[PDB]
């Protein structure tokens, strides 16, 4: 019902190798060629990747900053509120980013700000400005 | 017990055969109970004969050994007994006759050839009361059973192995004739051209592949129906090539997809590195911007402070992104190191692998006495299911003891080459000449002729033996279609043993495919120090043109490379067979050629019935009969096969000319 | 008829 294990014999392939007197040799050749054109394609990309790796020498170590490392404070200073308004203008609803910019405010505190100061700080109007970009 | 008797006679113990059905139509069409009574009687009679084949088993002596109720129906026993006797299932070969032969004979039969098939038929016919004379062209009997005898040296140039005793009629013969049968040790080491052994690992790897390749051709035949190509029957050789080519294709296909997985991944790397390089630039530029914003010293307005803080955050985010991409870079980088370290197989078979495989092909070419490109793909192994059980043996005292023993008491005209066979409604006449002086002519008149000429001879063009009237197309076409192979032997006689004595056979691996069968196997099987070399496949036919000296030279070279140059002495005696050139053989034995089938063997077996002499005269009796290895589909190309064909024709001839009493 | 030297 089936070929022996590891052995491969399909109807389609058999017909191909016996289409003509040289069919077999032609099939094997067209594969020997495909193998060569792929090996040269490998070394080509290997050399292209080697150059790209050399460009990433040092990584991003000279561009790394020390962490903020500070405790979260419940009180809002005028300075902090003003930072938020600008953060809302630049990030919209990315509470995480906004909180990172302010430094000493959690994610929830930011969400609360959006509601607690919605009118006074024209938050709705500031939000539509971000949408225009 | 009785079941072993049926098995030893190639009969189903619990069922009636077609042959039995024909002679006992009353019983087979009757109730199951009666059929069982027949089967027991048959099996028991067989058992009695098999238990002691040195003496004739008479009907009287049979009824004696049977108990009730079986021994009640005397006619049924008598019928079964005669049936077995007539078909040579009992009382065949060389046995002590209890009833001396009646001096008065009935009918006259001329048998062409005194090989095993002819000899077996003669004994039977003589035993039935017929006048029998055999005509042999050679100066000896046995035909293809040819034993070389010089001093203590004994070596078979023809048939040599008894292929299992289980169900083999030769087992009976071996108890009737002193045959020093010796088991063949299966162990066969191989030696490459350079003379160095093949390690157990390879030997097994290639052998397993060999069997796997054959099984593959079977699949290719039965399941894919690849049996005709360009309006030509596909040969086993063609099939093997295609299978091998396809295995080379798979190796190349796996290679391609492996290197394609590498590029795909390497292209994932290309894209990732391009991202990383651009992100590193983004990060560099942003870092500068932060530093510039960081310059503006405190205290500052809120926008300046926002600028610092925002750029700080944006940079942190981008630095996180780069770290995740660098995380992915390390994963792909090692994934590529794993694939590059895991290549698939480089080749399907190396040059050495191919040479060893060619030895297995040569071995198969030896078995079938023909190049694999001539064997029918669909039928080359048609007789497989009939192989005997037990270990293969050799005739240590030379196989010729068999024909010589069978010749005892027979009228054999040696050096008598049959030239013409004339057969008509009233009888036959065979024209033969003296091989020593061809002008001296002989005429033999008879009621029937049993032709046992080898297939090679029947194929001869222009013909060596003329039939008048010519054989009909159905017969000649079979003759043309059937394959008649070739295989030769080189007998090397020495004064001392320089080989491993516990090793019956060892092989030599040829350098090229073309020469695979050239002295590819050596036999060590006799009392005296003798080495027998085989020449199979395409080599057999080509080497017949090469002289003995050159052949022996090549043999010595091979053996030297294996046992050391200063260990192989010059042979004291040498013989080389040339079966194809032999005018009385013209080959070794038949093979199932592409375009042929097991049915041609049946056609070869059919007798010929001449037309009437007088127009409007009743249908004549068959006059021309055929026996011989090439006329038995289940056991062709063997001694047992020949033997059985002879017994078959003797029964048919006797039934025809002496009448059958057991049919009524 | 395959290989021969077997059982
Ligand atoms: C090298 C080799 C190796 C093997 C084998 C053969 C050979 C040649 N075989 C096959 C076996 O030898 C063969 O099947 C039988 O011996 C032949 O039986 P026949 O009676 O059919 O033909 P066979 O050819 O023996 O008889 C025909 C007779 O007709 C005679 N004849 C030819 N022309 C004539 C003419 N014009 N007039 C009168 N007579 C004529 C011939 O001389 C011959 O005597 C074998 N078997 C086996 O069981 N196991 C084995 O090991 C082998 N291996
Ligand atoms: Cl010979
Ligand atoms: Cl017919």
């Amino acid at each position: 019902r089936k070929p022996p294990k590891g052995m491969f014999l399909s109807q389609e392939d058999v017909e191909a190798v016996s289409a003509n007197a040289t069919a077999a040799t032609t099939v094997l050749r067209q594969l020997d060629m495909e193998l060569v054109s792929v090996k040269r394609q490998i070394q080509n990309i290997k050399q292209t990747n080697s150059a790209l790796k050399e460009k990433l020498d040092g990584g991003i170590e000279p561009y790394r900053l020390p962490e903020v490392i500070q405790k979260c404070n419940a009180r809002w200073t005028t300075e902090e509120q003003l930072l938020a308004v600008q953060a809302i203008r630049k990030y919209g609803r990315d509470f995480q980013a906004i909180s990172d910019v302010i430094g000493n405010k959690s994610v929830v505190q930011v969400k609360n700000f959006f509601v607690n100061y919605r009118r006074r700080f024209n938050i709705d109007e500031v939000l539509q400005e971000w949408e225009a970009e | 017990g009785v079941e072993g008797a049926a098995f030893q006679s190639r009969l189903p113990h619990d069922r009636m055969t077609s042959q039995e059905a024909a002679c006992f139509p009353d019983i087979i069409s009757g109730p199951q109970q009666t059929q069982k009574v027949f089967l027991f009687i048959r099996n028991r009679t067989l058992q009695l004969w098999l238990d002691n084949p040195k003496i004739q088993l008479t009907f009287e002596a049979t009824l004696q050994q049977l108990e009730a109720p079986y021994n009640s129906d005397t006619v049924l026993v008598h019928r079964v007994h005669s049936y077995l006797e007539r078909h040579g299932l009992i009382n065949f070969g060389i046995y002590k006759r209890i009833k001396p032969l009646p001096t008065k004979k009935t009918g006259k039969v001329i048998i062409i050839g005194s090989g095993v098939s002819g000899l077996a038929a003669a004994r039977q016919l003589q035993s039935f009361g017929m006048d029998v004379t055999l005509l042999e062209a050679r100066d000896r009997v046995g035909g293809r059973v040819a034993t070389f005898r010089k001093g203590n040296y004994v070596a078979d140039l023809g048939a040599m192995v008894v292929t299992g005793l289980g169900g083999n009629p030769m087992a009976v013969v071996s108890k009737q004739v002193n045959m020093e049968l010796a088991k063949i040790k299966q162990k066969c080491p191989l030696y490459e051209a350079n003379g160095q052994a093949v390690p157990k690992e390879k030997d097994e790897m290639v052998e397993q592949e060999f069997n796997r390749l054959l099984e593959a051709t079977s699949y290719l035949s039965h399941q894919l129906d690849f049996n005709v190509l360009n309006n030509k029957p596909v040969s086993l050789g063609q099939a093997l090539e295609v299978v091998i080519q396809l295995q080379e294709k798979h190796v190349k296909d796996e290679q391609i997809e492996h290197w394609k997985k590498i590029v795909k991944t390497q292209e994932e790397l290309k894209e990732l590195l391009n991202k990383m390089v651009n992100l590193k630039e983004k990060i560099k530029e942003l870092h500068q911007q932060y530093k510039e914003a960081s310059e503006v010293k405190p205290p500052r307005d809120i926008t300046a402070e926002f600028l610092v803080k925002s750029k700080h955050r944006d940079l942190t985010a981008l630095c996180k992104e780069y770290d995740e991409l660098a995380e992915t870079q390390g994963k792909l980088e090692e994934k590529l190191q794993e694939l590059e370290a895991n290549p698939p197989s480089d080749v399907y078979l190396s040059s050495r692998d191919r040479q060893i495989l060619d030895w297995h092909f040569a071995n198969l070419e030896f078995a079938n006495a023909t190049p694999l490109s001539t064997l029918s793909l669909k039928h080359w192994d048609q007789d497989d299911d009939f192989e005997f059980t037990g270990s293969h043996l050799t005739v240590r005292n030379g196989y010729s003891c068999v024909p010589v023993a069978l010749a005892e008491g027979l009228d054999i005209k040696l050096n008598t080459a049959v030239r013409q066979v004339r057969y008509t409604a009233s009888g036959c006449e065979v024209i033969a000449v003296n091989t020593r002086s061809t002008s001296q002519t002989f005429i033999y008149k008879c009621d029937a002729v049993l032709c046992t000429l080898p297939l090679g001879v029947l194929k001869q063009q222009p013909p060596a033996v003329q039939f008048v009237p010519p054989l009909p197309e159905w017969k000649t076409s079979a003759v043309q279609r059937m394959g008649f192979g070739n295989l030769n032997k080189v007998v090397l006689c020495f004064d001392r043993v320089f080989w491993d004595p516990s090793v019956n056979l060892f092989g030599h691996v040829g350098s090229t495919t073309a020469s695979r069968g050239e002295l590819f196997l050596f036999w060590n099987l006799y009392k005296a120090p003798i080495l027998l070399a085989l020449v199979a496949g395409e080599a057999a036919g080509i080497m017949e043109n090469i002289s003995d000296d050159v052949i022996v030279g090549r043999c010595l070279a091979i053996l030297k490379g294996i046992f050391g140059s200063s260990a192989v002495p010059q042979p004291k005696e040498t013989v080389v067979s040339r079966w194809r050139a032999d005018p009385w053989a013209r080959g070794s034995y038949s093979y199932v050629a592409a375009g042929s089938s097991g049915n041609d063997y049946d056609l070869m077996a059919q007798p010929i019935t001449p037309g009437p002499s007088i127009p409007g005269a009743p249908q004549p009796i068959p006059r021309l009969f055929f026996a011989g290895e090439h006329t038995i589909r289940n056991y062709p190309a063997t001694v047992h096969g020949a033997l059985l064909s002879g017994l078959r024709e003797a029964g048919r001839i006797a039934d025809q000319f002496l009448g059958a009493m057991y049919t009524l | 008829a395959r290989t021969k030297q077997t059982a």
